RNA sequence: UACCCAAUCCCGACACGGGGAGGUAGUGACAAUAAAUACUGAUACAGGGCUCUUUCGGGUCUUGUAAUUGGAAUGAGUACAAUUUAAAUCCCUUAACGAGGAACAAUUGGAGG
């Protein structure tokens, strides 16, 4: 059901490290409804979705809006790891990290979405 | 003081002699020798 | 500080356990004052307890102290406002220190359990806490990526130490004036020379089953100094790595130290009238949640949420880690903490609950909010 | 009982012209010059300035002109 | 020229600089680094001079955080720029970490001694913060945003 | 036309006496280095602001005000001390004051009404 699944060799941890960097930079929206609202408002640059979700239909409904707006999306295999990487003290199943006109995080964003577009 | 500035411009308007020497006194009425050199510097530059 | 080797002089298959529990949310950490014990529970309790002797297997609680959040406004109240997270006890038996997420670390008398000092020097939260052995010098590493060393004899802060890239999760100390502290997602254990204010970085970058289930080193959760020259770190992809101070690399890393998780059920993963196993994600390794050692010994106690508490040992050249087996040969739940004590032959308490120490990421309906006390007599 | 020297003799101002509070500080002047040259830029080209708001699409809020071709003719 | 004036004004506005001397200072050190990179590209590949000196230059720039850790070639060292240097300045790092509301607020804070880099407070806003030291930018303990005394206008008002 | 043998060194009946080497301080826009002269809100009111190739024509959409108020931050300076030192100074520590323009008072040039 999750066909752009991320594989093991240092791509999941690059994703979660960029997630933690954006959460320190306050450029990140947490949870399914906030990812949905950020994609529909178009400010999203990339969206990470957990794949260990009890029933997967939530992180199945998000890729439709992401494919309609043409933003990259990728599944990491642990919502507990995604919540720990964000710094939430709750398990997060969907993470969308936005765009700003001036940062140094955007280089990591660009390399990450190049790797994700190669993954798709 | 105004008497010092008055004599300086009275002398300059009437006729400037060769040698005028500024003599700065009452330096012992000071407590901080950083304020002392600051006062010497600012009084020297204003006289110049 | 003499070196011991008691990895073979114990009978782990003959361990005697008391798996009890009491009215608590989730117990988090324990310290070992040599007759006593000190529990912290997320309800907001710190309970000082008395252990047992053989020549009745449950402790008798003697006293506790509760966090009072009503007097956050009210001044001259040393003590916590929120629930504490870590506790340590001085080997003198006269000081007990506890730090929580209420941005302050308090320290007081062990006997009457009445708060005497409430340090507010940290800026985010207190995550890790360690004593120098035989001395009242304290090392508290925090969530604002710093670690403050305190001189507790005069009840005073002496020095701070910066340099960690992410939030600092654990710290360990030994008899000298050093530290070893692990930070989470930077994958870094920093060895701390406190008098000259210097550090030594150790960057992990860790590397018939499914291939996508082999996860790299995500965080670096727990740390344990086993002697002066080497320590061990436990990382939430299940990596247990022995590190030497003489070398820049891991000395010996062992992978998936508590195995993989079970793959989640189709009856919860997909809401369909046909459950098909054609699609199900690869399970991830259950990482180390607690990790401890006895100082100057060959004992590596590692506990995850597998329901068992594993024990490892050093090699004869002390340049490798080796398995000696599962200790409880269950102790279900998420192993929050391990504490060790020698009778003269060792009693280890294991602190487990329904979730992890710092956040409610993984709640478990299985497991109990239990201190589980077991000893090996040989 | 001494005659203090006043500020006009203390610093020899003379007849320097009157300048601005913006001109007495070279950073604040270069802040206000950038705010007004970023303002002059919006009146020539079109800045992005956020997409659709949280309220949605309230129409093209300042006119639609039909006979205007604004494409670079290659 | 109008191109130089508009470029320097864009730098002075986008990063809250004081004059064009700071811009020319950064352009001078950037031209020195880029000249060293061009001189190392003059030599052929697998010359030991180019190998060790280019590895030294790239490791230096990655350690001071200007060059990204992804791209580590001498061609990207040639493709370096003054916007990257002024981004590595301290004042824009305070503005981007969000201790201050604007870049001029950040310059004001660094001047009147509120933030600290690591242990010691920093009085200069052009402090080139390295990548390892980027995280430890916070309010000092003697600042009223950090703690201690409630401060000056607070004391005059609370009296 | 500054101060001292206090350190390193030298000479003598000689542990003490004597040293124009040496070290300490002062000036300095000739250069060179870092950077203050402000930061941030709310309300009220006005309807225009800006631009150009092509000009009695075209382009773009939020900008102001000597308006009314509110917050904080404070180093120059003043400065108890202690310290530094041959004795002082500087440095590092440091209690107490220290911002509303009519001021704690930015300048030099050029163009124009």
């Amino acid at each position: 059901a999750a066909w752009p699944k991320a594989e093991d060799p240092a791509l999941v941890q690059e994703l979660l490290d960029c997630v933690q960097q954006a959460s320190h930079y306050r450029q990140l929206k947490k949870g399914a409804n906030e990812t949905t609202k950020s994609v529909n408002r178009g400010t999203s640059e990339l969206v990470i979705l957990a794949a260990d979700t009890q029933p997967l239909s939530i992180v199945l409904h998000i890729p439709l809006i992401c494919e309609e707006k043409n933003v990259p999306y990728v599944y990491v295999p642990s919502k507990v790891a995604l919540g720990r990487a964000c710094g939430v003290s709750r398990a997060v199943i969907a993470v969308s990290l936005t765009s700003n006109e001036a940062s140094d995080l955007n280089s990591k964003i660009r390399a990450l979405r190049d790797k994700v577009e190669r993954l798709a | 003081e105004m008497e010092t500035m008055e004599f300086l411009n009275i002398l300059a308007n009437t006729g400037m002699p060769g040698n005028v020497f500024g003599i700065l006194t009452h330096l012992d009425l000071f407590k901080k020798p950083s304020a002392l050199k600051d006062a010497k510097k600012r009084l020297k530059h204003r006289l110049w | 500080k003499v070196y011991r080797r008691l990895a073979s002089e114990l009978a782990f298959d003959k361990a005697t356990y008391t798996q009890f529990r009491w009215n608590s949310g989730t117990v988090t950490s324990v310290a070992v004052c040599p007759p006593y014990a000190y529990t912290t529970t997320k309800d907001g309790y710190l309970t000082k307890w008395k252990l047992q002797d053989l020549p009745k297997k449950r402790p008798e609680r003697i006293c506790f102290a509760k966090a009072d959040a009503r007097k956050a406004n009210d001044k001259t109240y040393q003590g916590h406002l929120k629930a504490p997270l870590v506790v340590k006890a001085s080997q003198d038996g006269k000081f007990v220190v506890t730090g929580g997420a209420d941005k302050r670390l308090v320290v007081y008398n062990a006997a009457d359990l009445k708060p005497i000092k409430a340090f507010t020097q940290h800026r985010d939260a207190v995550t890790g806490l360690a004593f120098r052995r035989g001395t009242n010098q304290l090392y508290s590493c925090s969530k604002d990526r710093t670690v403050k060393v305190w001189s507790l004899d005069e009840l005073a802060y002496v020095e701070t130490l910066f340099g960690h890239q992410d939030e600092i999760l654990d710290i360990d100390a030994l008899g000298q004036e050093r530290c070893v502290s692990v930070g989470a997602r930077d994958r870094t254990a920093r060895y701390w020379k406190v008098p000259e204010e210097s550090q030594l970085v150790f960057r992990g970058g860790g590397e018939g089953m499914d291939p996508a289930s082999a996860a790299h080193e995500g965080s670096m959760d727990r740390v344990a100094m086993i002697d002066d020259d080497m320590f061990v770190t436990g990382s939430d992809n299940g990596d247990l790595a022995l590190w030497s101070i003489q070398r820049k690399k891991p000395l010996h890393v062992i992978a998936r130290a508590h195995g993989l998780e079970p793959p989640i059920k189709l009856e919860d993963y997909s809401a369909d009238e046909i459950p098909d196993p054609s699609i199900i994600p690869a399970p991830q390794p259950r990482g180390i949640t607690a990790l401890r050692t006895l100082p100057y010994s060959d004992l590596i106690f590692s506990g995850s949420w597998d329901g068992c508490i594993r024990v490892w040992r050093l090699s004869e050249d002390k340049r490798k880690l080796e398995a000696v087996g599962i200790l409880g040969v269950l102790v279900r739940g998420i192993v929050n903490d391990i504490a060790l004590f020698e009778r003269g032959g060792l009693c280890v308490v294991v602190v487990t609950g329904k979730e992890m120490r710092f956040g409610r990421w993984k709640y478990m309906k299985e497991g109990r909010c239990g201190a589980v006390i077991f000893e090996v007599p040989k | 009982g001494k005659r203090q020297i006043t500020w006009q003799i203390q610093k020899n101002k003379g007849l320097t012209p009157n300048r601005k509070k913006e001109q007495r500080n070279p950073r604040v002047k270069k802040r206000k010059k950038y705010e007004e040259k970023q303002k002059k830029l919006r009146s020539v080209k079109a800045v992005y300035k956020g997409g659709e708001g949280p309220g949605g699409y309230q129409g093209e809020l300042s006119g639609i002109k039909t006979n205007l071709v604004k494409s670079v003719k290659l | 020229e109008a191109a130089r004036l508009d470029s320097e004004l864009k730098l002075v506005g986008e990063y809250g600089l004081r004059n064009k001397r700071e811009v020319w200072r950064v352009l001078l050190t950037l031209s020195k680094i880029r000249r060293a990179a061009r001189i190392l590209l003059t030599l052929d590949e697998k010359d030991p001079k180019r190998l060790f000196e280019g590895n030294a230059l790239i490791r230096r720039l990655v350690r001071i955080g200007v060059l990204d850790e992804s791209r580590m070639k001498l061609d990207y060292v040639l493709a370096l720029k003054a916007e990257d240097f002024l981004e590595r300045r301290l004042q824009t790092l305070v503005y981007k970490l969000g201790l201050a509301k604007s870049i001029h607020h950040a310059r004001v804070l660094i001047r009147q001694r509120h933030i600290r880099v690591g242990k010691q407070i920093v009085n200069v806003p052009s402090f080139m913060v390295r990548l390892d030291s980027q995280k430890h930018i916070d309010f000092a303990l003697t600042s009223p945003f950090g703690g201690g005394r409630p401060g000056r206008v607070r004391r005059k008002k609370a009296k």
